[PDB]
């Protein structure tokens, strides 16, 4: 049981628009609180518009309704940011990159008891040892979401997710044959990333209240 | 809103 012609459609599809980076010059900046916030929007902004530029490029997505797409991707993109930021904690950086990120991200006015989850919650997606495919399906099945909310046709939205969910099925036993239950275990891990939606909300409010600006893109998408 | 639909158009 490999994958149909239609499926190796789907999946380098799928492939290609998601290796087309959110890092470009985070070193040539200063530490303190105030530059190490500055450089996570700036990332933050950069993901957005990689991930608007993936979901456009989704088979079937510029079929939908105009509303149903903008829905789609207001609803994403805190879980979408949150499992590249799990794939960067994961991915093999030059000695320091990683650190410096990491660094960062703990004094950029974040309390601790949101950082503890969000590395914890890295720390357990490298345990899967995902491959790309792995995490551009799992994006595109986030994405592709019909229990979102303002969906006006979720029938249409099931109707592109449910491919993709049977192409990671198949992935699994491909990739990782000796842990059957590895489907099931992605799964699990995009429950525990819906959580992060309130957490997000939480961190939004608390750099609100310590008078932060946030960047056009992120206020229009995060609705700040 | 319209940045959105911008970056979708
Ligand atoms: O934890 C995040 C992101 C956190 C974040 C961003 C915005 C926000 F409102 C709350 C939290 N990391 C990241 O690199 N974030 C960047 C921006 C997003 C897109 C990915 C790059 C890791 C830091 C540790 C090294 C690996 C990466």
């Amino acid at each position: 049981m490999e994958l149909t012609p239609d499926q190796q459609t789907l999946l380098h599809f799928i492939m290609d628009s998601y290796n087309k980076e959110i890092t470009n010059k985070i070193l040539k900046e200063a530490f303190s609180a105030e530059e190490n916030f500055l450089i996570l929007t700036e990332m933050a902004t950069n993901h957005v518009q990689v991930l608007v530029e993936f979901t456009k490029k989704l088979p079937g997505f510029q079929t939908l309704d105009h509303e149903d797409q903008i829905a789609l991707l207001k609803g994403s993109a805190v879980e979408a940011m949150f499992l590249r930021s799990a794939e960067i904690f994961n991915k093999k950086l030059p000695s320091g990159h990683s650190d410096l990120l990491e660094a960062r991200i703990r004094n950029s006015g974040i309390s601790d008891e949101y950082i503890t989850p969000m590395f914890s919650f890295y720390k357990s997606i490298g345990e899967l040892k995902m491959t790309q495919e792995e995490y551009a399906l799992l994006t595109a099945i986030v994405i592709l979401s019909p229990d979102r909310q303002y969906i006006k046709d979720r029938e249409a939205v099931e109707k592109l997710q449910e491919p993709l969910l049977d192409v990671l099925q198949k992935l699994c036993k491909i990739h990782q044959p000796e842990n059957p239950q590895h489907f099931a275990c992605l799964l699990g891990r995009l429950t525990e990333l819906r959580t992060f939606n309130h957490h997000h909300a939480e961190m939004l409010m608390s750099w609100r209240v310590n008078d932060h600006k946030f960047t056009p893109l992120l206020c229009e998408i995060w609705d700040v | 809103h319209q940045l959105l639909r911008y970056l979708l158009d």
